[PDB]
Formats: C-alpha cells, structure tokens, sequence
C-alpha cells in the first residue's frame, strides 16, 4: 500500500472534487530531512512532516509542479519523490520517475518510443494517405 | 480549538471546508432531513414534498407581476404558468433521469437509479400541480379565506 | 396617549384581540375603552407605571421595545 | 400618534436578532 | 375581526402561524426527536 | 432494575424468601447468626419493586431494603 | 363441534379468541383485502386507496356541520377543512413512519419498512386531497349532479 | 428443547401479546398425576394433562403465582415445576428453581449477592458520594 | 324524474345504487373469484 503522513494542511476548497473518487487522483510521496513549510499547487501553503509524506492530488500536473518544487525550493534537494496513479478500485500505478531515474537523465532498457527516423519535412503529402484514417506524422 | 473552520469531513485534501454555512449541526441536521435527502423515504415521497412545495410557491411571480394581473383573470394565468412551468420541469427531471442512470444502478441511494429518479419525477409532478392548484384555490377563494381568518362568517 | 389625557376614567389597554372564533357579540362586547377593535382591558397596573415614571408618547415605548430586544440579544 | 407599518416590520427585522442568538444559546446549553 | 393599528395584516398572518405552523412543527420535531434511537 | 441489598441484621428466617413473587432472592450459607443462614438477591433483574419482602421481615429496622431504580419492562410488570 | 368461539389460530394461551366478529370467513376475506391488508399491493396504491375513501368522506362534518354552513360558501368551508384535516394527517402519518422504521427493515411487510410506509402516505396524501377536492366538486355542483340523476338535461 | 403437553384450554383474552414473539415470553412445565383443573393466572380455569404439562405466560411472575399454586393449592403438591425464560430467537434460559433446590432452602455453592458487611444504618452520608454516580447503598 | 311518493330521494340514490355499484361490485368480486388460483 502507499505510505507516509499526510502533510498537515488547513484545508481548501482547491483539493479534490468528484473526479478524485469517480475516476482517479494522484499521490506523492517524498522523505523529509526537517519540518519546514510548503506551498500546496492547489493554492495556499502546507507543512509537510519529518520523514514520509503523502500528499493526494487531482491531477498529474499538480504532483510534478510539487515535485518540480520539491527539487528546485529547498536548499536540500528533495529528489526521492515518487509519483502515483490511484484508482477507486484500489489499484495504485507507480508513474514518475518511471524507471528510478529522472527523464532529463538517459538509462539503458529505455525503449526509443514516438521516435521517427526521418526528418520533419519529409512527412508524406495529406493527399497520397485520403480515406485512410491516418494522419500524416503517424505513417 | 476555537476555530471554526476545519476540513470537510476530517480529510484537508479534500475541495472543501468544514463551515458553519456547510458542516454547522444545525446544517446536517435541515438538508439531511430535507425531502431530497431525509432518511427511510421513498423517492416517490421526496418528490411529492419537493413537488408540492415547489408548486404552491411557483403560483406567485405570475399571478402577481405576469400580463393578466391586471384583468379578471389574474389567478387563471397565474395558475396557467405555473403549471406550465411544472410540466417543463418535470419533464425535464424526467430527461435528466432516464440520461442519467443508462447503465449500472448503484446499490446506494435509492433515488439515484433510474427507479427511484423516475419515482422522484412522479412525486414531483403529482406535487406541483397539486400545490399549484391548492395555492390557485386559496388565491381565487381569497375572501373567504380572509373571513375565516376574521371570524367573519362565525 | 388617550388615557394619558384621561387616567381617570378611561379604561387601559392590554393589547388587541385577534380570536377568529368570535361571534359579532363577543366582537361588539370586547370593542371597549375607546378602541375600533376588541381588545383586552389590562389590569396589571402598567399605565399607571408608565405614566409614573413620565412616559407619554408610543413611540418612547417601540424605542424602548427596540431597546430591551437589542439587550435580550 | 401611532406607529406606522415600517416601523413595526422594522422591530420584526430586529427581533430575528434574539431569535438567532436565542436558537444559538440553546443548543449551546444543550450539548 | 380587523384592527385599526398599523400592519393589520400582520395578526391575519401570526395567529394561524403562532396557533398552527409554530406548535405543529415543534411537536413534530419534538416528537422525531424524543423517539430517535440513535446512540442513547 | 432495582436494587436488593441485605444487611448484617439477617437473622435467616427465610420470610422475605418466602414473601418474594418474583424469585429474586435465595438463602445461602452464614455464620452470623444462629439460623447460620443469610438472604442473598441474584435475580434483581426480575425484581419488581413490591417490598413484600420488606414486609416480611421481622428485625427492627429490616435486614433486606429495596431500592427502587431503573425501571424495565421486568421491573414495571408489564405483559405487553 | 358446534362452539363458534375457538381459540385464535389454534393457540389458546395467545390473548385473543377465535370468534365470527375477530376471525369469521367474511371477516379475513373483507380485512385481508382493504387496501391495507390486500395481497401484492404496493403501499401507494394502499395509501391512495385509503386516502380517496377517507378524503371523501373527511368533506361532510364541516360541509354540514361547520361555521360556514350557513354562508354561501359552506361547501368552501368544508372543502378547506378536509383539506387542512388530511394535511394533518399526513403529516402525522409521515413522522410516524420515520420514528417507527428506524433501524433494519424487516423482510415480511413492505408496508412496514420507512419506504414502504413513505410510499403508502405519499399514496393517502395523494388520495386524501383527491377525495376531498372530488367531493367537494359533487357537492358544489349539486344542482348538476341533481339533473343528471333525474334526466333533466336531456 | 421444551418438552410436555399443553394444557387444554378454551383461550383467553388474558394470554401472550406481541411482547411474547417480540422480546420475551415465560414456560412452566410441571408433572401430574392425575388430570385436574388448575386456575389460569390470566383469569379463568385450565385442565393439565396427566404427565408433563407445558404452558406458556406472558410474565415471569405468573409462571411463580402458577407455581405457588401448584404448592399449595393441591393435595398431592406438584413441587417439579421448572420455569423458563423463552426469546424470539429461540434460546431457552432455566430460571426456577435455579440450582434444584426452592429458594426458602439452603445450598451449598450459593453464592451471596446483594449482601453488606454493614448495617443499615451504617451506610455512609449522600454528601460524601456528590458527583459520583452512585447511591449510599452502592458504596 | 321525480316523485310524489314518500322519500323521493331513495330512487335518486339506490338506481345508481343498484345499476352501477352493485353489479361493478359483484363483477368484480366474481371475477377476483374465479381467477383465484389458490387450491383448486
Ligand atoms: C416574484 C416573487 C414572488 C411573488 C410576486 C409572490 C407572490 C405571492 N406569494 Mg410567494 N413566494 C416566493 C416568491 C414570490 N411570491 C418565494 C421565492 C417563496 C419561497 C419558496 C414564496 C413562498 C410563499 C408562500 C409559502 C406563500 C406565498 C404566497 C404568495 C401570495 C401572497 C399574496 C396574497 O394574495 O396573499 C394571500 C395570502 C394567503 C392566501 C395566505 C393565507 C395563509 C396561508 C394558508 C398560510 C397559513 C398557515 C397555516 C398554518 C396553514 C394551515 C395548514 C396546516 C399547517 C395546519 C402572492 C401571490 C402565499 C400564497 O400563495 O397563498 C396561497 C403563501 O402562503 N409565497
Ligand atoms: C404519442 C406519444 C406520446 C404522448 C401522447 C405523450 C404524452 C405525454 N408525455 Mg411523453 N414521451 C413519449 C411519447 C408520448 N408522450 C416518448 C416516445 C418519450 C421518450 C422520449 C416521452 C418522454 C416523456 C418525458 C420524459 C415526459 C413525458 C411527459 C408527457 C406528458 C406531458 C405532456 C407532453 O409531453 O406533451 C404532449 C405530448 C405530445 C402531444 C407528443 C409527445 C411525443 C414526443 C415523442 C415526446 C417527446 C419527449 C419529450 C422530452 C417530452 C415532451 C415534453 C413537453 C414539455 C413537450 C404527456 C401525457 C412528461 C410527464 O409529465 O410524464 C409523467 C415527462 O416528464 N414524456
Ligand atoms: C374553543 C375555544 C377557544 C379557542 C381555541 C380560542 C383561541 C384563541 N383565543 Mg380565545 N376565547 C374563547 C374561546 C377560545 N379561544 C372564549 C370562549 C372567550 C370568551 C369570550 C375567548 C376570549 C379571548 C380573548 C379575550 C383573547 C382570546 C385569544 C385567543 C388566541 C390566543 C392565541 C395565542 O396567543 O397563542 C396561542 C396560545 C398560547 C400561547 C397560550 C399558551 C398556553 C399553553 C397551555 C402553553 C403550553 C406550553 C407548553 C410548554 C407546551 C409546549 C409548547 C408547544 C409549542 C409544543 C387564540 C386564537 C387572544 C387573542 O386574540 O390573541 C391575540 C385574546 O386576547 N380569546
Ligand atoms: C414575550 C413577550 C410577548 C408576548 C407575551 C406577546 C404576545 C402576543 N403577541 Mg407579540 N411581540 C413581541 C413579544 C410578545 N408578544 C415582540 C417582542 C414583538 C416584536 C416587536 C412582537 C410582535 C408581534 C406581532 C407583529 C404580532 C404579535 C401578536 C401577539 C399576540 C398573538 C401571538 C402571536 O402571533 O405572536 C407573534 C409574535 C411574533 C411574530 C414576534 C415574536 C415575539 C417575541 C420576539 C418572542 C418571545 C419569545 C419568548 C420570550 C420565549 C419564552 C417563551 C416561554 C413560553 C418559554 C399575543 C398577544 C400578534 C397580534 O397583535 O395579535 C393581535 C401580531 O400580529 N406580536
Ligand atoms: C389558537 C389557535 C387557533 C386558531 C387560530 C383557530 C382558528 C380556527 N378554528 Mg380552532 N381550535 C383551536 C385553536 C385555534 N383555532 C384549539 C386549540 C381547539 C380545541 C382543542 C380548536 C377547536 C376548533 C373546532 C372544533 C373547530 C375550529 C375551527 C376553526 C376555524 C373557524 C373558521 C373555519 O371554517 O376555518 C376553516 C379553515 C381552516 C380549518 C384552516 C385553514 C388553513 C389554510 C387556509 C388551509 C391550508 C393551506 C395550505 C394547504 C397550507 C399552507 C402552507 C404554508 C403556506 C404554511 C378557525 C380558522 C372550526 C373549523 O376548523 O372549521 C373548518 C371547527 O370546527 N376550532
Ligand atoms: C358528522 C357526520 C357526517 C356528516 C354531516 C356527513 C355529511 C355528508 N356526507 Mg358523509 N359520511 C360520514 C359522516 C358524515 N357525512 C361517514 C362516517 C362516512 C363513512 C366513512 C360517510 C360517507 C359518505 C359517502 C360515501 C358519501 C357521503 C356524502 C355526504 C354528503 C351528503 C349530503 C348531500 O349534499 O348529498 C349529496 C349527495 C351526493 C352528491 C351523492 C351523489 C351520488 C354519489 C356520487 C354516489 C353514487 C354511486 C355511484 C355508483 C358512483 C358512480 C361511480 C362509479 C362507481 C360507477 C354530506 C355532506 C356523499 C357526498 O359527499 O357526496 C359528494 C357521499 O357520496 N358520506
Ligand atoms: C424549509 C423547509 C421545508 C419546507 C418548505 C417544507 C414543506 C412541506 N413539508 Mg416538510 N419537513 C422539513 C422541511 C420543510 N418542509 C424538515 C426539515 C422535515 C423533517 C422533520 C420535514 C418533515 C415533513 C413531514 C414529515 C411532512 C412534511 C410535509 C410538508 C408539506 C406540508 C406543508 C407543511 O409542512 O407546512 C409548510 C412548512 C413550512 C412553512 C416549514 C416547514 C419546516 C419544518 C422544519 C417542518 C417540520 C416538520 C413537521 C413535522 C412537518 C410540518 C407539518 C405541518 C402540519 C405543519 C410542505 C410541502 C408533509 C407532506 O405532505 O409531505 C409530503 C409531511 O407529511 N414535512
Ligand atoms: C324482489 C322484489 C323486488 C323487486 C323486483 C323490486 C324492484 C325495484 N325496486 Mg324494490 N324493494 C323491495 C323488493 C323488490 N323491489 C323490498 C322488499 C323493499 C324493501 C321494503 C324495496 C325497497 C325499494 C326502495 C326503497 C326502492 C326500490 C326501487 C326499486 C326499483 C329499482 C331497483 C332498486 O333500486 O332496488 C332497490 C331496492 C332495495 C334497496 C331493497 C332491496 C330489495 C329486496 C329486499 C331484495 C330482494 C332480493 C331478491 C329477492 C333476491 C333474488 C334476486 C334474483 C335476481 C336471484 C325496481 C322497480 C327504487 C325505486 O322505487 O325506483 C323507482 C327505490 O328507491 N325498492
Ligand atoms: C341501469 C342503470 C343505468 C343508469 C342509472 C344509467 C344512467 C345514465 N347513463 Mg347509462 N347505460 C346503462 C345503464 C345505466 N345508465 C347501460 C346498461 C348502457 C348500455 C349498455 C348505458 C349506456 C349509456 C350511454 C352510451 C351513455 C349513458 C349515459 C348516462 C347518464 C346520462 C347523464 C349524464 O351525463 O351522466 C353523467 C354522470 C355519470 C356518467 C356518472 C356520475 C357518477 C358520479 C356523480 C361520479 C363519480 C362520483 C364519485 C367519484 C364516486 C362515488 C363513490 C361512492 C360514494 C360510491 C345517466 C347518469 C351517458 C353518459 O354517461 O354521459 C356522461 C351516455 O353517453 N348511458
Ligand atoms: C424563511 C426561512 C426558511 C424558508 C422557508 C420556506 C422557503 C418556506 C416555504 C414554504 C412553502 C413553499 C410552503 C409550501 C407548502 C405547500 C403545500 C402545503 C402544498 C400542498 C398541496 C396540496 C394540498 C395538493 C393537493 C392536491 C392534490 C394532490 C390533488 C388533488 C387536489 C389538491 C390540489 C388539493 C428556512 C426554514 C429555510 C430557514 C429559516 C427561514
Ligand atoms: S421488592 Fe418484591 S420482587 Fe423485589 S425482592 Fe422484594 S419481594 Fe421480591
Ligand atoms: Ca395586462
Ligand atoms: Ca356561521
């Protein structure tokens, strides 16, 4: 299951609304050296706890704006946050840092997906692919 | 503490607040036991409440301001919009629910099933021409409804 | 304001009967001491309190109502 | 002289004051 | 019965509410209440 | 339900057992006194509140007291 | 034997009797199909069963017996008074079904679930009001109801 | 289960009313040796069977009065009643005699309750207990 | 219609009576009766 405190938070109208138990939301968890104070990507400022902290969230935006924060705000880089997809029926799908490596960073076992290997203008004419279904960057 | 103003139901990520407007007893305590809301009903009976309600106060704006208000037949045409007004109503209830519940029906509320919204629809209907024309009755009848209430006739 | 300008022979006023079980007898009968209405005889003592202590005027008695509302709340 | 109309809708304006702050002391005694 | 006071329609409307609306939705509440088994 | 305490003055006469419709006391085992027998109320529970077994018992100032309590449908004798 | 009177359903220590007036034939096959008590009946139709009979019969007293039985709107003044008498009603049959149907909901009755009893004053609410607006048209239009009865129109 | 024979009789106004199939009700079973008519405590006269006999009551003080009848009120005293405590759910509890034994007698392994090691007039003042919950005979 | 005779208002009451309630009762009774499919 997801572990860690929740960051200890007045409360705002910004957090999660409907979505978060029809459909999905989104959870981040990071380590904690201190007790210091945050700002919520949902508006105001929250204080996130010594150790673990779980935060849910209603997009996946908002988890990599914190994160972004998380790695760019503090003078100990918070770089250990793990970002989560979770599901109304329980099911929880690890996303970012997909691999344990931030994407900025290259790793083997990486598979080059939507990679093309020719250039930007040579992309075939629209009329050559008419009553095909298929647009021209996907031939 | 003092404060209050807390989270919505205990959980500060969720987009709301505790307030004395939304999370007061008193608030609790008059929307769950509004007709829409209260505990046991069937839908029919929710929708009858809501329908009756909404009916007999719908009689007003145009019995008093509309366009026959200054003929003889001011209470007809107030009476003739307001069931107008609740027929488009319950009509459009009645759209709302059969878009609404297509699917799988929950095993929660009753009301939010095609059954029970159809039943809600049914109520509200059955109300509000109901409240219409109680209201159109006490309205037409104004006078003896005032000597009853000055002890004219007694 | 009327028993003011006579405390001697004019009957107080408790308040004003609203009973929509009145007959026209019990209507005729209750509209007493100067009044249009049917009203009540007060016997409590009031008027000649507050002619006492030199009220003279309704409208010093709606202030103070207004006043002892304010200080309830 | 009496009173007038807005006069008395106006003391009924003020007495929803007492009434709230009444219906606020009670439940207060009551828990 | 009519008054010559200022608002007379105002115990044409209060008598009822205070006679009928008033104790008939207190003893319903009253009557909800005293008859709740919710915890004790 | 109410309550039936007994006290040191029971001499074991068994009167207020006999006197009780409702089976709530027994007579157990004593040494206080010569009858070597003192009154005991397992069955408060079923106790109504009578006081038959006040008026049966013979010491001055009675050894058995019924305290009148909180009432059940036991207690206030009802068939319904 | 020739002894009507026998114990009720066969148990002579259950507080009843088994007598022509409590358990006679006529007596199951009339009670057991009032709407009440009628086999497969959904507790709307119950209600509006017995709120129309009720609503009916509620006109008369203040129709006849009333303080406005010798003004020109003595029909009016029983009208309202059935009216107000079955809102009362209602509202009595409502806040009982909340205060009795609480907890569980057993699995013999429908009627007697908070649905079911919802539903079943929903129905005598319904009827109730219908009865009496039903009645009251009779009575209003005496004259008509008089003419049709002897073939004066036609 | 309870066994015996139900006593016959006519049926009574004075019998179980819903409290019986809806908290509690109350069984006294009792051998005869000879078919004789006893007084019903819900009014009105009954014939027990000859052998066991089952009745059921309303209250637990009726099956006492039918077994104080039972004692004293024959030649041959029927002195084997037991008395029961039925529920809706169907548990039979043993209530009378408990141990075997009539109350008036004493037994071994009875244990005593309800019983003070003070007098009467020892008990302690109200003033003393204020605020507490409990009487001056609870202390 | 009318009548001459003593309590004219017992045939303004009892045609109806004996025409529409009546058989609509037993018709309906009947008919409730021998549908039922209780035991044969
Ligand atoms: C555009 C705005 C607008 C306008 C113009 C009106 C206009 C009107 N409203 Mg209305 N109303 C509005 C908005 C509006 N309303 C809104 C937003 C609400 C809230 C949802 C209401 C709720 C409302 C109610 C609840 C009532 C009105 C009534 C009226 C009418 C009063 C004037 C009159 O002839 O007195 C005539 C006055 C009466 C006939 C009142 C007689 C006394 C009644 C029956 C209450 C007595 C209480 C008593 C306890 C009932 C006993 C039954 C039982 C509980 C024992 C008038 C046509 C009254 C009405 O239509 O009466 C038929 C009325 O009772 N209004
Ligand atoms: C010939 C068929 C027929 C007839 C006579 C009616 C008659 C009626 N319908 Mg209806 N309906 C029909 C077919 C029909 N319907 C179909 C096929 C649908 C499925 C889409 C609906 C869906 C529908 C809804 C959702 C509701 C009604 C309602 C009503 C009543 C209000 C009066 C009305 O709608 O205007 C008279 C209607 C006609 C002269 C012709 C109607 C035929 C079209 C197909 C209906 C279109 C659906 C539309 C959303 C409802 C009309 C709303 C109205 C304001 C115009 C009336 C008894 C309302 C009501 O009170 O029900 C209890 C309501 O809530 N109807
Ligand atoms: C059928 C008998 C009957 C009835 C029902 C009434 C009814 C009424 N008369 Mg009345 N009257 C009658 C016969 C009757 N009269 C007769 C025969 C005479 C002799 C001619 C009079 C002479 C008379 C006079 C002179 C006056 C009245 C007034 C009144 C009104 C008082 C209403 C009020 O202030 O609030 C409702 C009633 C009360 C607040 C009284 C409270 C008493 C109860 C017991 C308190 C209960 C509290 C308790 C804790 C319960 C819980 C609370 C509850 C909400 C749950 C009311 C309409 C007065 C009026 O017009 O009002 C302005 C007035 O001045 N009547
Ligand atoms: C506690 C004092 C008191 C008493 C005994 C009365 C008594 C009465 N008032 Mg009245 N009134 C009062 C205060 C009081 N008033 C105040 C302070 C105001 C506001 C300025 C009014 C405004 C008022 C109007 C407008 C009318 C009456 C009317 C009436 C009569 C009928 C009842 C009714 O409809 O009430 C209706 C009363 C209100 C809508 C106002 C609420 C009254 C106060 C604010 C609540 C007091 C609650 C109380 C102290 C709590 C303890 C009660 C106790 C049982 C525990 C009756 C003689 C009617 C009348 O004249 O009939 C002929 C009428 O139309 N009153
Ligand atoms: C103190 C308050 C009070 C008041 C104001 C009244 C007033 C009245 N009583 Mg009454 N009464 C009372 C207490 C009261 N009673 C008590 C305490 C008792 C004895 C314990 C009685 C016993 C009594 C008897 C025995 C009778 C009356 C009757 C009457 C009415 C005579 C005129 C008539 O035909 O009314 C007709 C009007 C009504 C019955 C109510 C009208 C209410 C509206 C117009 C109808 C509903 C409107 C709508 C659906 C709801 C509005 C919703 C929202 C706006 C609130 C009169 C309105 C007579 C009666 O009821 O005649 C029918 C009658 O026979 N009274
Ligand atoms: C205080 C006691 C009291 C009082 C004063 C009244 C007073 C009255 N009752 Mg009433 N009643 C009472 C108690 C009381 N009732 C009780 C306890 C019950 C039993 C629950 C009834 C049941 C009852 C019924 C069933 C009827 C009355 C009717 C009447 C009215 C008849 C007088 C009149 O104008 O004739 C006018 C007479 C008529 C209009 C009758 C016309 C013929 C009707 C429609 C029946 C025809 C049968 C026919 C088969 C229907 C066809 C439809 C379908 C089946 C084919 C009168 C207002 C009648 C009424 O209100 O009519 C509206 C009525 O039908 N009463
Ligand atoms: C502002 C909210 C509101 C409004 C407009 C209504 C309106 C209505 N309710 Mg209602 N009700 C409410 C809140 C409300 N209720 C709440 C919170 C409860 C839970 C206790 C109830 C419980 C309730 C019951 C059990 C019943 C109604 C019924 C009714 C209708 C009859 C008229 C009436 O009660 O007088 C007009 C009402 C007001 C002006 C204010 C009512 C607000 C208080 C909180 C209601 C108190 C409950 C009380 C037992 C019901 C009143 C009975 C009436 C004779 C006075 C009417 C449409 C009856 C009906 O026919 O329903 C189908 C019925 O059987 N109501
Ligand atoms: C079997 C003989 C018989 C016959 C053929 C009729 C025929 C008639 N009666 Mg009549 N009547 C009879 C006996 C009979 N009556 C008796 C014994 C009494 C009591 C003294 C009455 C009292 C009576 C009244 C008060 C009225 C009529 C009226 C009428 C006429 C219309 C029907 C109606 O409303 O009945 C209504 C009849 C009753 C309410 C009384 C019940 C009749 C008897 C007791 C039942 C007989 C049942 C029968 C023998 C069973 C076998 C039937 C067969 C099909 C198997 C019609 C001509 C009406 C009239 O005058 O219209 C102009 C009318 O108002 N009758
Ligand atoms: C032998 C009994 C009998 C009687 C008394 C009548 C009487 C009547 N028929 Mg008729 N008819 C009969 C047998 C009878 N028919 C048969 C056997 C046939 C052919 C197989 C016909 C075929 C026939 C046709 C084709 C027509 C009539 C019509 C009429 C009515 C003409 C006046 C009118 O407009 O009524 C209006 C009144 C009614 C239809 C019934 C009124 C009943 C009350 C007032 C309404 C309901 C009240 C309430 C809700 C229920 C009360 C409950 C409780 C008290 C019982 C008249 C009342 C005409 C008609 O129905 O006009 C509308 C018509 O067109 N008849
Ligand atoms: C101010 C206030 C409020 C509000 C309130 C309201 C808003 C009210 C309204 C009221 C109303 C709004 C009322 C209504 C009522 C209604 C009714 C009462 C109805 C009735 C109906 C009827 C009666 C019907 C019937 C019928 C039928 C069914 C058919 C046949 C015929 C008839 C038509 C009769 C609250 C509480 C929130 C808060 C506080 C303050
Ligand atoms: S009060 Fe009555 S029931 Fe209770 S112990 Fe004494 S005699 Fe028995
Ligand atoms: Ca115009
Ligand atoms: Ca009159």
């Amino acid at each position: 299951e997801l572990s860690g405190q929740p960051p200890k938070f007045g409360g705002s109208t910004g957090g999660l609304l409907s979505k978060a138990n029809r459909e999905e939301k989104y959870a981040i968890t990071w380590t904690s050296a201190s007790e210091q104070v945050f700002e919520m990507p949902t508006g105001g400022a929250a204080i996130m706890n010594e150790g673990e902290n779980l935060l849910y969230l209603a997009r996946k935006e908002q988890c990599l704006a914190l994160g972004t924060q998380l790695r760019t705000k503090f003078k100990p880089k918070i770089q250990d946050y793990k970002i989560y997809r979770v599901y109304p029926s329980g099911e929880v799908q690890y996303l970012h840092p997909a691999d344990g490596v931030f994407p900025e960073k290259v790793n083997e076992g990486r598979e080059a997906q939507g990679t093309k290997t020719r250039r930007i203008g040579q992309n075939p004419e629209p009329v050559t692919i008419k009553f095909s279904g298929k647009a021209p960057y996907e031939v | 503490s003092n404060q209050v103003v807390q989270a919505y139901n205990g959980d500060p990520f969720v987009g709301h607040l505790s307030t004395p407007i939304s999370d007061s007893a008193f608030t609790r305590t008059f929307i769950g036991n509004l007709p829409a809301y209260r505990k046991g009903l069937s839908p029919i009976l929710r929708g009858l409440e809501v329908g009756m309600a909404h009916g007999y106060f719908l009689i007003g704006p145009w019995t008093l301001l509309g366009p026959l208000r200054d003929s003889e037949y001011q209470y007809i045409g107030g009476l003739i919009g307001a069931l107008a007004l609740i027929l488009v109503a319950t009509a459009a209830l009645s759209s709302y629910g059969l878009v609404t519940f297509q699917g799988e029906q929950g095993s929660g509320d009753t009301l939010q099933t095609a059954d029970g919204w159809s039943q809600f629809a049914a109520g509200f209907f059955v109300g509000g021409m109901g409240g219409a024309f109680v209201a159109y009755f006490l309205l037409e009848n104004l006078s003896v409804v005032d000597g009853i209430f000055r002890g004219l006739f007694n | 304001e009327q028993w003011i300008k006579d405390p001697l022979n004019i009957r107080p006023i408790a308040h004003a009967i609203w009973d929509p079980h009145f007959g026209e007898g019990a209507v005729n009968a209750f509209t007493q001491a100067g009044a249009s209405n049917p009203v009540n005889i007060a016997y409590s003592g009031v008027y000649h309190w507050f002619y006492t202590i030199g009220m003279t005027t309704n409208q010093e008695l709606y202030s103070g109502a207004v006043f002892l509302l304010v200080l309830a709340s | 002289m009496a009173l007038s109309d807005t006069q008395i809708l106006a003391a009924l304006v003020v007495a929803l004051l007492p009434a709230f702050l009444a219906f606020r002391l009670s439940t207060e005694l009551y828990k | 019965m009519d008054g010559s006071y200022a608002a007379s329609y105002l115990p044409w409307i209060l008598i009822p509410m205070v006679g009928w609306l008033f104790p008939a939705v207190t003893m319903g509440l009253l009557f909800i209440h005293i008859e709740s088994e919710g915890e004790g | 339900s109410h309550s039936v305490k007994i006290y040191d003055t029971c001499i074991g006469c068994t009167q207020c057992v006999r006197a009780c419709p409702l089976d709530v006391l027994e007579m157990v085992p004593w040494d206080g006194c010569k009858a070597a027998q003192i009154a005991s109320s397992p069955r408060t529970e079923d106790c109504v509140g009578c006081k038959r077994c006040e008026t049966a018992c013979p010491t001055d100032f009675l050894s058995i007291r019924v305290y009148l309590g909180a009432e059940t449908t036991r207690s206030m004798g009802l068939a319904y």
